[PDB]
């Protein structure tokens, strides 16, 4: 019997079987309806679209993501979300197939109980697991120690897990990601006039943030060099038609990592809540956590992080320890990769939370099974 | 279906040895030639580490020779096991390999930081605008305590450089640092070159030698009971291991070399202040000397904000004064 | 000597003196060119009228607003605007007086820029100071927090600012205002046959909006009387005397600035983008914006939106605050007030932007200078 | 000449003339910086703001507090505290009366150091002396022998003093109080789904600590209790007039000071270091400490924490002993209470330290004069 593994992600939704490499449907979490009137008679309209289908024909829905900040906003939207990732997408039975799912760290206990209850009720299993995203990541890593800088579209997390047990209080949670970058870079794209009010746009922009944004190594530096020269414009071509050009906000966007108060998010910097995150656990196990930096999601999928990461821990710790960035190419699937390896193994059986269980102690068996 | 694995661990060290041995991306068999081979490439000190915190036990190697079935019904654990017992003096590799990647990568950390410390050590006891600063700031200081018994004085400690910033003007924004900085930028602007003496006393050691000079003499006693239990190991051992072991030991013996070199240039900055030795006279003088340098340029540039404020000011009364 | 404050407005530009009450030359900004030809010899046939004399013979002219929601469209016809502000209406030197310009939030830069520019090389001045709107109107307010809907004729922005200081990340900006309602009321009038397709007839619909139309309190009981009975029917004479009779548009059109899915914008209402604006902000602050509503431009000259979005927001807000709508009668012309409020300080005398600055840094000491 | 007592703790100071009972000046130790950058006039606005000012407008300032576990971090903004506890609270010159301050035990000595050059270069007194506050709490108290637990902001600390004659080995010092009670508790409400991540919303936290949680008499009975009804739930009305309910959290917040191992830290509960103080101690003095344990500092007000220590320490001491927890309503005030006492005293005149003695011996004479 083949599991399935499926991260339910705040930005994109990644599923497929167990084992294997890569995730079989990668598809972001949107839900369009129809804005405008439709006129024609038949031809199957649909009332709602869901996930790339709503993606093709943006520009005449509205679009709503049911998860906000790593938190199921709309659980219909969700219960959207699933149905068709069980029955378009992988085109499974749920009744035959054990699941396991992802939660973020610091996540409210209610919405633990509606996703059990939902995932046992509505698609009823033989079996589920939730597990934690930044534990999965280290198990993509493959090391059972090791603190795993977590960023998806709503959330961002610092979570140091050693010998894999996950440290409850010297986990940190800062709710700036990918899609506060998106809106920061909808806001300053109107410095050059290109206006983005719609949510087609924040989709347009976003592939903007995807295809050209790059971490700075130095911010003042690039700022004086796109100052002085021309030379970090770069052209991008919308659907339309139309070229745009843009400048120095190529590195702007992802300063707000860095730099939280371009926002107005008055918090401290993610290298500042890693190292935060490092001097909340023990002096004896910081050693370990200095030089096994996992950095996952595809947030820190920019090709500047590394580095400008690494220079900012080492200004911050001292330097007796070393300082080791994990940074896998396949980071953006990886919670799903490291599902993926939690999936097929033999001591996981015993583990897996039954319909009996369910039954038995209510939705309420994963707070005390699952960490 | 097979469920019976004959796997004599429990649960959870299979797990974690099934969590470990699935990064490779690769057979076991593999493994097992990297651990013979005494490939260092994949083998970092985290995987070492792993490695040897799941160690086969007494009773488990026991239970691996004692099967006498097919290896075939072992899991992926008990046959890693068992290539892993099939390799002769695995444990000594494994410490080898763990031993060597471990002294590169301390030797990799300890020894720039102190050809750092012992330039630090050497610059501070030959700089060149420092006696005439010192003599500058003895001077305004001999006319400023002119009637008490600290003035009418030929010297001062190298604690007094952090006490410069602590005495104020009048304004209580202009210190004693700012203002002899402000004369010196008219006068004598050699000494606005004094860090580039300071330069390598610059970043200080900013760790404790101590705790790097035991982690070097405790890596260079492992590596001389390593490389004497592979001098009673068999000689493929010895040809894979010696002369690693032995430019560890030459490089550690080196950097012993270089700590004696950097308690002589610490005996003799201790001689340079007129203090004794038998206070710190290594990390707080590296650590003062690393304030005064960042009050130094921080003076530098408040004087130069304020240079650049008062001459702005004087261009906006200019303007205001023509309209 | 004597500072000058000109509202460069979207439809119409205000100008007159710092410390004066009224401001003294009130005219819109449009640019008629003839279209038709000429046929009489001399006669001073000029080529483009500006303002006042483009809205008497407007008839002959096609008319141009060179700005469009907040942006300078054609830098020559506003270079038209103020020569004809400079030396025909106000009749003053520009090279011995400061000058006051206000502008829009989140505008783009180069705009300011090229204000700056002519200010500077066209129309040079002594001084001269570019400022937020929605900053002038409380300071014609006269109290030093609030929040301010300013809504002219292209941009309708929402800013909060508290103990004067101003919060830039829940600026709101939302590019719908009268002309849109205007051209929504020439949509609308084709219902009962009026066409209107010209821009005389554009500036007559504008007109019939400013003297007839209302914001009514709830639209539903107002669309069902109007349904049910013709009570709230008015009748409308066109200068060549043809009498027009409406009913139900004269609260159809400013429902559009409540309800943005009538011209088929995504964004919510005013007082929802109102609402999104307050809780961006801080949670200590929020008590002071609730009773401290700024309401000004022409667009807020409805005799019904004050009651209305105090319904609305009280609709919106937790029930416990206090809800408070302020409208002064001369909210049209406050951001002059404010401005002739600001400019006559000792203190804002250091502030002004010279001409040793510009040609020290170019145009771009105003975007360091001014916010 | 009339002495003055300034007890400068952690999170508050309480200021005012010796010789008197309530002190005269209670204000929180806190510096209120402007977070967001903005000039405008203001009529002359403040740089900085301190205590009830910088709690005042506490939505839009970056709130810095200058002693952390009673130790100062930013002493130009202690030199504020005490400019603003000098010439604004109580409106007196330091040059013409006697100042009497307070001190933690086990102080690192550059404090002390540059608490003697600020009160005699800058803020220059006739005269001063630093005491330690848990013997200001046995002076308020009365009696001459008794352990005394101090608990303020940053420090808990245990004294023992028999006959006058306080035993330094056995002082132990804790560095856990109200401002970790109050950063627990905001750890611990985004349980329900309440988030607080500003140093504003710190004030609203301890202000929800301060009235509505209370040590539990026993913690399992109390958990117990609150997991079976919601009886214990307790509501508080939020200043945007939002109303939050919350239960067990009344009383998981003091019993950090009883456990220290839910944040982590590894020593053990007051009760088992009072226990330990007092065996530290001679044998024969043990009957007048356990007679005599007396409880001060604010952090010691809620309601059931004598009942709590009394059950903890006669658990732990044998039986025979007669175990007395001195709990006066006035334990907040103590510290100030004992210290003008102490001030109040004619013996106590001869051991002041004077100008001269500053003069003479550098800033020096402070270690061998003071304890
Ligand atoms: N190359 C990239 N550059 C910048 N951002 C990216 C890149 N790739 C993905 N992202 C963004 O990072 C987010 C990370 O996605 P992921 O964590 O896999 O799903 P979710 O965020 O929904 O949990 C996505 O929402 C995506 O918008
Ligand atoms: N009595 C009125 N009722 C409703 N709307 C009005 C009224 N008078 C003017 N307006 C609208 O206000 C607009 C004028 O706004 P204005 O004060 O010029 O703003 P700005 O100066 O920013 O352009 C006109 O376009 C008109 O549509
Ligand atoms: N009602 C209360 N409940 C709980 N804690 C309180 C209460 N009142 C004051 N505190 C605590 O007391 C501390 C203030 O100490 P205080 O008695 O003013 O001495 P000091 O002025 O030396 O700090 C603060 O940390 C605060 O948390
Ligand atoms: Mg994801
Ligand atoms: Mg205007
Ligand atoms: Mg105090």
């Amino acid at each position: 019997t083949t599991a399935l593994v499926c991260d339910n992600g705040s930005g994109l939704v990644k599923a497929g079987f167990a084992g294997d490499d890569a995730p079989r449907a990668v598809f972001p979490s949107i839900v369009g309806r129809p804005r405008h009137q439709g006129v024609m008679v038949g031809m199957g309209q649909k009332d709602s679209y869901v996930g790339d289908e709503a993606q093709s024909k943006r520009g005449i829905l509205t679009l709503k993501y049911p998860i906000e900040h790593g938190i199921i906003t709309n659980w219909d939207d969700m219960e959207k979300i699933w149905h068709h990732t069980f029955y378009n997408e992988l085109r499974v039975a749920p009744e035959e197939h054990p699941t396991l799912l992802t939660e973020a760290p610091l996540n409210p206990k209610a919405n633990r109980e509606k996703m059990t209850q939902i995932m046992f009720e509505t698609f009823n299993v033989p079996a589920m697991y939730v597990a934690i995203q930044a534990v999965l990541s280290l198990y993509a890593s493959g090391r059972t120690t090791g603190i795993v800088l977590d960023s998806g579209d709503g959330v961002t997390h610092n979570v140091p897990i050693y010998e894999g047990y996950a440290l409850p209080h010297a986990i940190m949670r800062l709710d700036l990601a990918g899609r506060d970058l998106t809106d920061y870079l909808m806001k300053i794209l109107t410095e050059r006039g290109y206006s983005f009010v719609t949510t087609a746009e924040r989709e347009i922009v976003r592939d903007i943030k995807e295809k050209l944004c790059y971490v700075a190594l130095d911010f003042e530096n690039e700022m004086a060099t796109a100052a002085s020269s021309s030379s970090l414009e770069k052209s991008y071509e919308l659907p339309d038609g139309q070229v745009i050009t843009i400048g120095n906000e190529r590195f702007r966007c992802p300063e707000t990592l860095f730099q939280p108060s371009f926002i107005g998010m008055e918090s401290a910097g993610i290298h500042e809540t890693t190292y935060n995150s490092i001097m909340k656990c023990d002096i004896d196990i910081r050693k370990d956590l200095y030089a096994n930096n996992v950095m996952s999601g595809g947030t820190t999928m920019y090709p500047g992080i590394a580095d400008r990461m690494q220079k900012e821990i080492t200004a911050l710790a001292p330097s007796t320890m070393k300082i080791k960035i994990i940074a896998p190419p396949e980071r953006k699937y990886s919670v799903w990769i490291g599902g993926s390896i939690l999936a097929s193994l033999s001591t996981f059986q015993q583990m897996w939370i039954t319909k009996q269980e369910y039954d038995e102690a209510g939705p309420s068996i994963v707070h005390r099974k699952c960490f | 279906k097979e469920p019976k694995e004959i796997t004599f661990l429990d649960a959870k060290k299979s797990l974690n040895l099934n969590i470990f041995l699935k990064q490779f991306k690769c057979s076991n068999e593999e493994v097992a030639a990297m651990i013979r081979a005494g490939d260092t490439t994949k083998f970092d000190v985290e995987v070492l580490k792993q490695l040897l915190k799941l160690l086969p036990e007494k009773h488990e190697i026991e239970n691996l020779r004692a099967f006498t079935e097919e290896r075939a019904k072992l899991a992926s654990a008990d046959h890693f096991y068992l290539l892993l017992l099939a390799i002769p003096c695995y444990q000594l590799r494994i410490e080898c390999m763990l031993l060597c990647e471990g002294a590169a990568a301390v030797l990799d950390m300890v020894r720039p930081k102190a050809q750092l410390v012992l330039a630090a050590c050497e610059s501070l006891l030959t700089s060149r605008q420092l006696p005439i600063f010192c003599q500058l700031i003895l001077r305004i200081g001999n006319f400023l305590n002119y009637g008490s018994h600290t003035g009418d004085a030929d010297g001062f400690k190298i604690s007094t450089l952090l006490k410069l910033t602590e005495t104020k003007s009048q304004q209580n924004r202009v210190t004693l640092l700012h203002h002899v900085l402000e004369e010196a930028e008219k006068s004598h602007p050699d000494l606005l070159q004094l860090p580039r003496d300071l330069e390598q006393p610059s970043q200080a050691a900013g760790i404790n030698l101590e705790i790097i000079r035991s982690e070097a003499s405790s890596n260079l006693k492992k590596l001389l009971e390593t490389e004497r239990k592979v001098s009673a190991s068999v000689a493929e051992v010895q040809e894979q291991y010696t002369e690693r072991l032995q430019a560890s030991i030459s490089a550690f013996r080196a950097l012993d070399e270089l700590f004696e070199a950097i308690e002589q240039k610490q005996r003799e900055l201790a001689d340079y202040l007129c203090e004794d030795a038998q206070q710190l006279s290594l990390e707080d003088t590296f650590s003062t000397m690393k304030a005064f340098r960042d009050l130094f340029l921080r003076a530098l540039k408040e004087n130069k904000d304020r240079k650049e404020q008062a001459a702005k000011a004087e261009r906006r009364k200019q303007q205001l004064a023509e309209e």
